[PDB]
């Protein structure tokens, strides 16, 4: 039985919620799930699989302090490995033990009470296990643990004893394996900040359709002019022309994450409709100096400007982030709203031909006239957004296609062009006075 | 092999459209680049692979 | 009736001669030699599409 | 339907889910998509969110 009328009135303030083009996937080395994706829709729920701690909770609290906020945060975990070694010498009649979980819910202590025989008879035990020996690899010289055969996940934990753990993966299997069980999510961020891995996804991503996010508080970066000479991580991004990566150089980017803070302001919107320069980012300091922890000067700014880094500048008494341009020259704006022209039409096609149920769309001039309209009509959407102001489609004639191309049902040789329209974002001005 | 049933390409650069005429030129330089004593090229590009930009080609 | 249906879109036939078959056929009352050709009308189920953005 | 006036492919089907790999429940890659097609097999391939048979 249930009243009437039911009725809440729960004493807590709240938001509202606003979806637009891609949502985020935060990339962090963890263990606290088997499962090498998952999604959480508030702040409260991360809470649960993750403590105040951890990266990925830091991610998670710094993406949902922009208003509107994001409808939905996703979370990839990456390969690990553990290390075990004694912190005592080998002594007799002393305990020493630890437990070995793998994926699929198992786990099985493995007990020796009595500095490399110990960890020799840990390694026998699990390799004479019936089941751990299947799915998991030891090596002995201190102890090393990592996958074995298909398994996917690996735990270890245990006073005698001690325990450390790793990134196993690189950038490249690390993405693969991720992509290979989700593949909606748009922008990508990354926990761990060192140079190999950094650039090992960025060129990644740049061969796939999404945005890299990333931030970086190498001194070095301030310094050097000439583009040709530097080589911290900022410039060798720029110089390889990784159109699809974004850096923001702050002091904080060791233990905190502005780059889900950056995300957060554009990602509820539409794309192809917003600029992502001079953003206002709540909660976020301006760009200080290491040492003296000062704003940065003018000629650190312009070392910053020739890498095509972005900063968090301060007009006056007001933090902006600055021309929020990809390390290869873009604007980011372009890159976003090219990938959601893509998507529109790419939806609008599939639309077209799904749902000929009962007929056909027959090989002749009439056929590719109706192709000929739902572009032109796509592209009229995006003419509407105020992101192109003008546009041209060209189709092929029926009596001219191939004939390897009516055999296999495939209509090829459609091109179409389209012009930008542009914003405002800075201004010059000059006057005088007089009598 | 399995192909996308809708196939989107987008790119920043720019082109121009082409016409058709009476006769098409032809460029006789000194080079040994290739064997052919004579190739085609449909465009600035291709024409960068065979040749660099000191080239008279 | 196939073309009506846009199942094709043309046709021909050709038949002998009554006065060049074999003496041999009209004795056995069989009709040979009677062919015809048709044309596919096709259809489309994938597209390709190219394009480019530019100031 | 009447003979010859209908495409078979890309068509929709109520209720039947999308073809999965037995071993994890995701949708078959392209590589194995492509093993499909060699062999002349049919399969029901995903668009953005809508199971189709796609060759027929």
């Amino acid at each position: 039985w249930n009243p009437i009328v039911n009725v809440d009135i729960t004493l807590n303030t709240a938001g509202t919620t606003r979806e637009g083009f891609g949502l985020p996937l935060f990339l962090a080395s963890t263990d606290n799930f088997e499962e090498r994706v998952r999604g959480y829709t508030s702040l409260t729920e991360v809470a649960e699989d993750f403590d105040e701690n951890t990266a990925a909770y830091k991610a998670a609290k710094q993406l949902w302090s922009q208003t509107p906020k994001v409808t939905q945060l996703y979370i990839g975990r990456r390969a690990m490995q553990y290390t075990v070694s004694i912190p005592n010498a080998v002594t007799e009649s002393t305990d020493y033990s630890i437990t070995v979980a793998a994926g699929g819910g198992i786990s099985q202590p493995y007990q020796y009470t009595a500095a490399e025989n110990v960890l020799q008879q840990f390694k026998t035990q699990i390799e004479a296990d019936p089941t751990i020996k299947d799915k998991v690899s030891v090596n002995v010289t201190t102890m090393i643990i990592t996958k074995a055969g298909d398994n996917d996940f690996v735990k270890v934990t245990t006073q005698t004893v001690y325990i450390a753990s790793t990134t196993a993966d690189t950038a490249s299997t690390a993405l693969a394996a991720i992509e290979a069980y989700s593949t909606d999510w748009y922008f990508i961020a990354a926990e761990d900040r060192t140079q190999q891995f950094v650039l090992a996804m960025a060129s990644e991503i740049q061969a796939r359709k999404k945005i890299f996010f990333t931030a970086n508080s190498d001194v070095t970066a301030l310094q050097g002019t000439e583009l040709a000479s530097a080589n911290d991580v900022p410039a060798q991004l720029a110089k390889n022309m990784y159109t699809r990566t974004v850096c923001l150089w702050h002091h904080a980017a060791a233990e905190d994450y502005p780059e889900m803070a950056y995300i957060a302001y554009g990602a509820p919107y539409d794309a192809g409709s917003i600029a992502w320069g001079n953003a206002q980012l709540t909660g976020v300091a301006a760009s200080l100096q290491p040492s003296n922890q000062r704003p940065l000067t003018s000629i650190q700014k312009s070392a910053l400007d020739v890498r095509h880094c972005n900063f968090i500048d301060l007009d006056g008494g007001v933090p902006v982030v600055r021309r929020g341009i990809t390390s290869g020259g873009e604007w980011i704006d372009i890159v976003r709203g090219v990938d959601w022209l893509e998507s529109d039409l790419k939806t609008s096609l599939r639309d077209l031909l799904i749902n000929q149920k009962g007929g056909k769309i027959t090989y002749d001039d009439t056929g590719i006239t109706r192709i000929r309209q739902v572009i032109e009509t796509s592209l009229q959407r995006a003419v509407n957004r105020n992101f192109l102001s003008s546009y041209t489609v060209n189709v092929p004639k029926a009596s001219q296609v191939a004939l390897a191309d009516k055999k296999a049902r495939i209509l090829k040789d459609v091109t179409f062009a389209g012009i930008l329209a542009g914003a405002i974002l800075d201004v010059d001005l000059k006057g005088t006075v007089a009598y | 092999m399995w192909n996308p049933i809708v196939n989107v390409d987008i790119t920043l650069n720019t082109a121009g459209t082409t016409r058709e005429g009476f006769g098409l030129p032809l460029f006789l330089a000194s080079t040994d680049n290739f064997e052919e004593r004579v190739r085609g090229y449909t465009s600035l590009t291709e024409v960068a692979e065979d040749f660099d930009e000191n080239t008279a080609a």
